[PDB]
């Protein structure tokens, strides 16, 4: 029914949401930017980012796995692995 | 017809579905108005409801209290 | 009846002289032919029975049971050939011989015209069943199950022998026709009470009656598949047939002596359905369902009205077929995973679709689903019990609700859900197993199509 | 403050409202570590058996075997006749029987009395 | 098993059981298809009180409305032939008590 | 139709009102009835005519079995097995015939109720009385014999009823 | 729904009429000469028309005429307005007759109460 | 789901889970987006107000009071994602998931209907069979003498090796198998 | 007993319906309330009005369920009105169909549901019934209007609340034609059926004006 | 063409078989098919005997 997801589409959507986040500078945001090491966020900000990604992609990420997603690339990989996207 | 998905944008609509929806809404309202024009007694009633207090004891067959 | 008895006594030498690889084929083919021949007994008269000779006779109650036995033999052959692949030739022939002897004794039991010959044959049916159970059972409890079965039946049935010889000495004959025409009322005395107790208690233990039934779970769980099929389909119907036969000479004492047995039957029907609700073993669930249905049959026989006898006969036939099919399905599941635990294997609907269909049909027939003969019998019994009293409807409704509950619980637990991950030895269903289920289920629907053939003499 | 929540047997206490969840002794931490170690050892054994490519069949579960054995075959050897068990068995086994006997006997006695007095409506009652 | 954690990687995800762990005695009735004991938003006593109060009040008000019925200020309806004596199955031989309805 | 007997299965004469249309609109029911007659009735009638022509070439007959009367249980001596057997068989045949009589009366009642429709409570009172009488007689005959009914049990019940009637008559005359 | 319910319940049920026991006075009490109601349709006509027993009231002839009109003009299901109106008017007249009966019962009951109160006062005095 | 759990949840993890749950239930209460943004900002203001506290006993007491307040004020019917455990679309496709061991029991004709797929399946089976011994050797080399203290598994330390216990994780059925 | 059972059923189900967030649940509770209304109709000795309401309810409730299914399928299996919004202009045809169905369900003066529910309410008010049952019937009608308004308001009015990837597409001929067929019935079928069936009950020609307008007032 | 093939088989054959079964088998035993007797109104013509059911009496007409 729904069009299949792709790695590029997932990456574009997550970077779109992150650039729409106010606390993140769009210019210095890359796919490998660490949320706390080089973006200057904290635990509550990471929780809000995970919730925003859940609202974006329409599925829930469990708290056990959500705490370990500290990178946009990690989020992309997690979403692709859960949605069985290989291209 | 093929409808492309939109991202954060209003979905693409079709003139056919637009005109069909408008036509059926207009049909419902025209039917309601046409029915109310002809037989409004189904809603507003058709016969007056009598007031029992205005009936005379003479016609109701009630004799005077003394009698 | 010799035209049916002799072909079985010829089945024996054929099996013992056949080749090592043709025993199953020969036995199945000739058992099917014998069943086809025995189908001719369903042409009964509306006035009296079919009196072939001084020794054997056939009635509207005996004919469906004979047809059921003759049709049941090849199905037992199929299941046995399923589970006895590695057995030696002599032991396979011994197993087939035990099955053939059991069928022969059952046929003679149903056709016997005297109560004493009936007793001798229906006691002779113990030996082949005991040997089958205690010899080809899988687990350790087969010995204990055999002991329980044997001693329950014998402790029930010896006073029946004493009462039968006493009745013959008193009246002159044990012939069923003579005791029917020359019947006299049974006065209310202690001696008559104890004679009634002897006869009824023997057949109640055979039924089984609630409180006298533990041998049934013990034997049915621990018996091989053929033993489980014959025990539930036919061997439970000997008690009902006997009670329907002997109650001619027990009136009017049955009016006063039936209360404890009716209360036991109804309450135990409720209790055994509740037990089925909480069973961790599939075979035990089927066994207790059998107990509940036979308790309903006991209630019908005890209330003893023309509408109750027809319902009793129809329910006996339907329960035989349904229980046999359920035992076969459970045996296929067991042979897949080598365990009888209900929750061990799941997702069998997404792993084996046609078997899921067979399970659905068997469970639908197990509960009273119209217009099945199960429902016909249950509804006739319920109507007769309602005419008897107006709280029996409450008890029957409770039983029907719990029956549907546990049947669908079994179906959902076994078939629905997600498959067990670590069970990867579930091969596709065999043509033999599918044919076994089809030959179990089609006769039931055909009997639904033509229901007057299983409603007994009272029709 | 806010109304308290009273746990029952059919509505248990949530973990976040359990008073013992916020008072953690150092022994509680080592107990949790031991529980996790047991779970991890069992999981490792199961996963080895599960992922073995040469395995065909069912991984027999000793816990399931113990449960099935304890539910059915282990009840009688551990049963002793006590006052509690005796009273409960007598009640649950005999009380319903005599209750139903009294109910049915009373109903049938009333019906038979009506029949004998000839004031029971039995017209059209052909089937029985 | 409903109370058990749904996000854990159980060996049997539907039953929510692990291989080798001890099994509860009443596992047969505590499966996700049967009796659920998970915490509720409202306390059990409060739920019982509210439900019982609602049903009892409804029954009481039904009894009250039965002893105080609602009707219209009209007389009984009138039928021509002795309140339709023959049409309701009356015996033709027996003569019914006459029922006469007048004008008003 | 001549398949059954009009006396055994009465039907009141059928009065169908004549059509009196009051509009110029065509009748869809009439049009569909004509279409149905053209498409179905004629083919089925032709097929039945062919089948009945085939049947008339091989016309053969079957008969109704006749049973003579035999001495009954009242005449049978005590423990005379042959006479008891004959009487029991005759009694069973009579029981079957009585059951079929009750069935016929019930069919009459059902048909009359359906035919009268909205006026069944008044126009079916004639068939209700016949059914009441037949049911009363059948109940007095075979009301509580039981599953093992017999001519002896029916005779004992009749003797009990006769004794009760005699006692009631004597009490009334006293 | 109505004021009569309030008067009967939160008031004097003795003075208010009883719907289940009405009438409680002789039909000629207060009426010198009272005419019996006239029935147009006969029992045989109603039976042949197969009117439901709830529809065999004094307005049955209009119902029979309406049914005959509907049957004849079948495809045109809008050509029975006059017959429908006649049947509705007859039912309305029957309903107002019942209302007059109710009102007469009520005022007769209150007149009886007044008379008995006057008699009690006279007995006291 | 994919991450091995720990023996316990730390205070930070507990408060973060409470924060996420409270935000979800607040979004359930506040249906509209602007209202939800307002009240979520207020909730994060509360969390930031109590963010800096050196007394762990007081922090635990505040956490307990917050949990009780949440339980009193939770939504009786909170929003659940369709694929989440409480959702309306949860476990809908579990009946369509068939395993590869079930796949290999096919008839030769059925296998011949898909010639190219089964060659790659045979390659995968050979790859699985050629690594099990190395996997078990690695697992038994790195475990403590007492036994596994956690459910985490080691990766492939060598160039030619595969991570131990990988077959079912890799070959699990797709989320929409049919 | 039937009257009391129907009254309590319709009241309780409507009261539960007015505050549900699952659209299928709301429609199911509306169905239960209509069944309670039918049971009330049987209890006041009006069997034929019950059958008429059965037919009308079949029509418009089937249409409502089809529209709800279309909404659910367009939003990727989302059944929460808290996540629906903007569908008034996002999906024109399902919007107009649901509006017509809700108008018929609540008893619009000349739709399919008018010829049954209005007569049922009139017969309930004009009969010798339980006062509490009559009151509960009226309250149930009001709550029916309430939950229909809730569905419309939380599903079609306002700003979008669904995930940003807009997959909304209702241009399938099968869906359009099925909703079209069930939409004509929700408008005209009641009139035809009411005007074709023979008179099988005595009409309530005379009644007070406020009692005549009770259904519209409470709605 | 597909609709025509569907119509002849699926509709024509069953109606033929059922009409044959009803006309010559079901309506060969008494009381198998019972029709509610047609309603007779005043001023009607019974077609069985050419009978004239008369009109009702004069209505006490109002307005
Ligand atoms: C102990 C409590 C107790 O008595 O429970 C009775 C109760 C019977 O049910 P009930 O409805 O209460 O009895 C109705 C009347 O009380 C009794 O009925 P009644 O008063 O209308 O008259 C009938 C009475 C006429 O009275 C007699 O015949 C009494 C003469 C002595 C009979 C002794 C037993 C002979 C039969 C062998 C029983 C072996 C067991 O008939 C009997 O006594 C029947 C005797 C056989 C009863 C059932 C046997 C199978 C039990 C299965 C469970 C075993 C564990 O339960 C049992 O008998 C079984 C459980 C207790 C043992
Ligand atoms: C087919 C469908 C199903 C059919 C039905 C199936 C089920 C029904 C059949 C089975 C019925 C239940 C079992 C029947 C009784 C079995 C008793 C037995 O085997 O005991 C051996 C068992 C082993 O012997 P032990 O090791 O020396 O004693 C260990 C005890 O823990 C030592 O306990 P303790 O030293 O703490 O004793 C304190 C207390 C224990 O008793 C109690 O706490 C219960 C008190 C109420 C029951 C007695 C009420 C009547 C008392 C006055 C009687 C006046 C008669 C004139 O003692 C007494 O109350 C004094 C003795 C009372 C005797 C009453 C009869 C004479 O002893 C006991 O269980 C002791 C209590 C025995 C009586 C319990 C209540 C029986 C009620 C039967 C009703 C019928
Ligand atoms: C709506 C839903 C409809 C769904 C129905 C699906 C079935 C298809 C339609 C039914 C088929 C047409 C009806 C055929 C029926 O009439 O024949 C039946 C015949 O069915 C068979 O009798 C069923 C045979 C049952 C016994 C089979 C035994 C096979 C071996 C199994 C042995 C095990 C049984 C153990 C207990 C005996 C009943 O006999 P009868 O109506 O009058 O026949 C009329 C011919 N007459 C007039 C000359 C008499
Ligand atoms: C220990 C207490 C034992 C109670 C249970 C009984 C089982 C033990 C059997 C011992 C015999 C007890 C009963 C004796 C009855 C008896 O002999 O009389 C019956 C009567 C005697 O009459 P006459 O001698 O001819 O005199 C004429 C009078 N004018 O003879 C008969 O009717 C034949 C009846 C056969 C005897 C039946 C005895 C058993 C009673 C039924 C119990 C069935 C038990 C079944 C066990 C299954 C469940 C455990
Ligand atoms: C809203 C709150 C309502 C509270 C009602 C409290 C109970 C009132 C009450 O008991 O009224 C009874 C009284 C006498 O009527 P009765 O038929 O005797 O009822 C007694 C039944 N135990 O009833 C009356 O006085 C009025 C009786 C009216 C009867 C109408 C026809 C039936
Ligand atoms: P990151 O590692 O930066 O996380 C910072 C944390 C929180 C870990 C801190 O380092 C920390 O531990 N600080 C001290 C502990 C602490 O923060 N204690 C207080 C936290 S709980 C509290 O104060 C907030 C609760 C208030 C809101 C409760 C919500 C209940 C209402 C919900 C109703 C449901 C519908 C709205």
């Amino acid at each position: 029914d729904a069009p299949p997801l792709t790695l590029e589409a997932i990456k574009d959507r997550v970077l779109y949401v992150l650039k729409l986040y106010d606390k993140i500078d769009p210019e210095k945001l890359s796919v490998n930017s660490h949320f706390m090491k080089d973006l200057g966020l904290d635990s509550l900000d990471q929780v809000e980012i995970i919730m925003a990604m859940e609202d974006e992609f329409g599925f829930e990420i469990p708290d056990i796995d959500a705490e370990k997603l500290m990178c946009p690339q990690e989020i992309v990989d997690y979403i692709a692995d859960k949605k069985d996207v290989y291209e | 017809v093929h409808i492309e998905p939109r991202y954060r944008q209003f979905p693409q609509l079709t003139r056919s579905q637009l005109i069909q929806a408008e036509f059926f809404s207009a049909t419902m309202w025209f039917w309601i108005l046409w029915r109310f024009w002809h037989d409004s007694d189904a809603v507003l009633g058709h016969f007056p409801y009598p007031d029992p207090s205005q009936w005379t004891d003479e016609e109701l067959g009630i004799l005077p209290d003394d009698e | 009846m010799l035209k049916i008895i002799i072909p079985t006594t010829m089945l024996l030498p054929m099996t013992w002289m056949s080749k090592h690889n043709m025993i199953w084929i020969n036995a199945t083919v000739h058992s099917l032919l014998i069943s086809l021949i025995s189908l001719s007994l369903l042409n009964q008269l509306g006035e009296n029975s079919l009196n072939f000779s001084l020794t054997f006779f056939s009635d509207s109650l005996s004919a469906p049971l004979l047809v059921l036995t003759t049709w049941l033999l090849p199905l037992m052959l199929m299941a046995s050939q399923s589970h006895l692949s590695k057995e030696t030739t002599t032991r396979k022939k011994l197993y087939i011989t035990m099955l053939i002897l059991l069928q022969l004794f059952l046929i003679m039991t149903f056709t016997a015209t005297e109560l004493i010959l009936f007793y001798i044959l229906f006691e002779a049916t113990l030996v082949p069943t005991l040997i089958i159970i205690t010899r080809w059972g899988n687990q350790t409890e087969r010995l204990n199950a055999g002991l329980y079965f044997l001693f329950y039946t014998l402790a029930g049935s010896l006073p029946l022998l004493v009462a039968l010889v006493y009745i013959q000495n008193t009246t002159g004959s044990l012939n069923f026709l003579i005791i029917h025409y020359w019947s006299h009322p049974l006065s209310n005395s202690w001696s008559n009470i104890f004679m009634w107790l002897a006869c009824i208690m023997a057949f109640m233990v055979k039924m089984p009656l609630y409180g006298l039934h533990l041998w049934l779970p013990k034997a049915h769980v621990e018996a091989p598949i053929a033993g489980s099929m014959v025990l539930a389909a036919v061997l439970l119907k000997l008690g009902g047939y006997g009670m329907m036969r002997i109650t001619t000479i027990l009136n009017p004492l049955t009016n006063y002596m039936a209360y404890p047995f009716l209360m036991l039957s109804m309450w135990g029907m409720i209790m055994t359905s509740s037990i089925c609700l909480r069973q961790t073993d599939l075979k035990s669930l089927i066994a207790y369902s059998s107990v509940s249905h036979m308790a309903l049959v006991i209630v019908a026989i005890m209330i003893q009205t023309p509408w109750s006898f027809m319902g009793a006969t129809a329910l006996m036939i339907a329960h035989g077929l349904t229980s046999s099919m359920l035992f076969c399905l459970a045996n296929t599941n067991y042979e897949r995973v080598h365990s009888r635990t209900m929750i061990l294997a799941r997702g069998l609907q997404t792993l084996l679709p046609l078997m899921a269909t067979w399970w659905l049909v068997a469970s639908l027939t197990n509960l009273a689903l119209p217009p099945s003969i199960n429902l016909i019998g249950e509804l006739f019994i319920i109507t007769a019990s309602f005419s008897w009293s107006n709280i029996t409807i409450i008890l029957m409704g409770m039983n029907m609700m719990i029956t549907a509950l546990y049947s669908l619980y079994m179906l959902i637990t076994t078939q629905r859900g997600k498959y067990t991950h670590h069970i990867n030895n579930i091969k596709p269903s065999f043509t033999r197993e599918n044919a076994l289920m089809a030959l179990h289920i089609l006769p039931l629907l055909l009997l639904t199509l033509n229901p007057k053939m299983i409603l007994g003499p009272l029709y | 403050s806010f109304p308290k929540y009273k746990p029952s047997r059919l509505a248990t206490l949530p973990a976040t409202l359990d008073p013992a969840e916020y008072d953690i002794s150092p022994e509680t931490r080592k107990a949790q570590a031991e529980r996790l170690a047991i779970r991890s050892r069992l999981k490792r054994e199961y996963l080895l058996q599960y992922n073995d490519p040469n395995r065909l069949g069912v991984i027999e579960d000793p816990a399931l075997i113990r449960w099935t054995y304890a539910r059915s075959a282990n009840i009688y050897p551990n049963f002793r006749p006590t006052p509690k068990t005796s009273l409960l068995g007598a009640l649950f086994g005999i009380g319903p029987l005599f209750f139903w006997y009294y109910v049915f006997k009373t109903d049938r006695d009333k019906k038979e009395k009506l029949i004998q007095e000839g004031k029971l409506d039995q017209t059209f009652n052909i089937s029985y | 098993q409903q109370e058990r954690d749904p996000w854990y990687d159980w060996d049997h995800p539907d039953l929510r059981l692990n291989w080798g762990e001890p099994i509860h005695w009443d596992l047969d009735m505590y499966i996700r298809n049967r009796v659920d004991t998970s915490p509720t938003p409202v306390s059990w006593n409060t739920m019982c009180k509210h439900l019982f109060g609602f049903v009892a009040f409804m029954l009481f008000m039904f009894w009250v409305g039965e002893i105080y019925p609602s009707y219209q200020p009209v007389g009984p309806k009138q039928y021509p032939y002795n309140d339709l004596y023959l049409e309701r199955g009356g015996d033709p031989t027996k003569e019914p008590e006459p029922v006469v309805h007048y004008e008003i | 139709p001549d398949s059954w007997d009009k006396d055994v299965y009465p039907e009141p004469p059928r009065r169908t009102p004549a059509p009196a249309p009051q509009t110029s609109l065509p009748n869809p029911v009439t049009y569909l009835t004509k279409i149905f007659d053209l498409l179905v009735d004629r083919p089925v009638t032709l097929a039945r005519e062919f089948i009945e022509q085939q049947h008339a070439k091989n016309r053969y007959y079957y008969y109704h079995r006749e049973f003579r009367r035999v001495p009954d249980i009242t005449e049978c001596e005590e423990k005379d097995i042959l006479c008891m057997f004959e009487a029991e068989m005759q009694w069973r045949r009579d029981y079957k015939v009585d059951q079929e009589i009750v069935n016929i009366i019930q069919e009459r009642l059902k048909a009359c109720q359906q035919r009268e429709g909205e006026s069944y409570r008044q126009n079916c009172a004639k068939e209700l009385e016949q059914f009441t009488q037949v049911s009363k007689a059948f109940q007095d005959r075979y009301s509580d014999l039981g599953a093992h009914y017999s001519a002896r049990k029916c005779l004992a019940k009749q003797k009990q009823r006769m004794l009760a009637e005699r006692k009631a008559a004597k009490e009334a005359a006293a | 729904m109505g004021a009569h319910l309030a008067r009967r319940y939160l008031g004097d049920a003795s003075k208010e009429p009883d719907p289940l026991r009405m009438p409680t006075f002789p039909p000629d009490y207060g009426f010198p000469e009272r005419k019996e109601r006239e029935m147009v349709a006969t029992q045989q006509e109603m039976n042949d028309a197969q009117l439901m027993l709830q529809q065999r009231d004094y307005c049955a002839h209009y119902l029979i005429q309406l049914l005959k009109c509907k049957r004849d003009s079948f495809p045109n299901f809008l050509a029975c307005k006059h017959e429908q109106h006649d049947w509705d008017y007859c039912e309305h007249l029957d309903y107002v007759k019942r209302m007059k009966e109710f009102e007469r019962e009520r005022r007769l009951l209150q007149r009886k109460k007044r008379r008995e109160q006057r008699e009690a006062e006279m007995a006291r005095g | 789901a994919f991450s091995a759990p720990a023996a316990y949840l730390t205070h930070q993890q507990k408060v973060l889970r409470l924060y996420k749950r409270a935000l979800r239930h607040l979004e359930s209460w506040c249906v509209h987006r602007d209202k939800y943004r307002y009240f979520a900002c207020l909730m994060r203001a509360r969390f930031d107000e109590h963010k800096n506290e050196k007394d762990m006993v007081k922090a635990t007491q505040l956490l307990r009071q917050a949990e009780e307040e949440f339980w009193y004020g939770q939504h009786p019917q909170p929003y659940i994602f369709p694929e989440s455990p409480g959702g309306t679309s949860y476990e809908r496709y579990e009946c369509y998931k068939v395993p590869e061991w079930c796949l290999d029991d096919w008839h030769p004709s059925e296998k011949a209907m898909y010639p190219d797929y089964f060659a790659k399946r045979e390659q995968w089976k050979r790859l699985r069979r050629e690594s099990w011994e190395r996997e078990v050797k690695q697992l038994q080399e790195e475990t403590p003498p007492g036994g596994p203290r956690t459910e985490a598994l080691p990766p492939a330390r060598k160039e030619g090796d595969l991570p131990p216990l990988w077959w079912h994780i890799v070959t699990r059925p797709r989320e929409r198998p049919m | 007993m039937t009257l009391c059972l129907g009254a309590i059923t319709t009241l309780f189900t409507a009261l539960c319906a007015i505050t549900q967030n699952d659209i299928k649940k709301i429609v199911a509770f509306s169905t239960s309330s209509q069944l309670g209304l039918m049971m009330v109709t049987i209890g006041i000795n009006q069997p034929h009005l019950a059958f008429l309401h059965i037919c009308m309810h079949a029509f418009f409730k089937a249409m409502l369920f089809m529209c709800s299914g279309s909404i659910i399928h367009s939003l990727n299996d989302e059944q929460d009105i808290r996540k629906m919004g903007g569908l008034y202009k996002a999906m024109p045809f399902t919007t107009t169909a649901l509006i017509i169905g809700s108008l018929a369900l609540t008893g619009m003066p000349y739709l399919t549901g008018f010829y049954s529910k209005d007569l049922i309410i009139e017969a309930v008010n004009m009969s010798y019934t339980n006062a509490w049952a009559l009151l509960m019937t009226l309250i149930a009608t009001s709550l029916t209007a309430a939950y229909s308004t809730r569905i419309i308001f939380f599903a079609f009015l306002g700003k979008p609340r669904f995930p940003p990837l807009v997959l909304i597409n209702e241009n399938n001929p099968l869906l359009i034609n099925s909703i079209k067929r069930l939409l004509i019935g929700s408008i005209f079928a009641g009139f035809i059926i009411s005007n074709n069936i023979p008179p099988m009950t005595v009409p309530n020609t005379t009644m007070p004006l406020y009692m005549k307008m009770t259904a519209l007032i409470v709605t | 063409y597909r609709h025509s093939i569907f119509a002849v088989t699926h509709v024509l054959i069953p109606v033929w078989i059922i009409h044959y079964y009803l006309k010559y088998h079901v309506t060969a035993k008494p009381y198998t098919v019972v029709e509610r007797k047609p309603r007779i109104f005043p001023g009607d013509t019974i077609l069985e005997t050419g009978e004239v059911i008369p009109l009702m009496k004069e209505f006490p007409d109002q307005h």
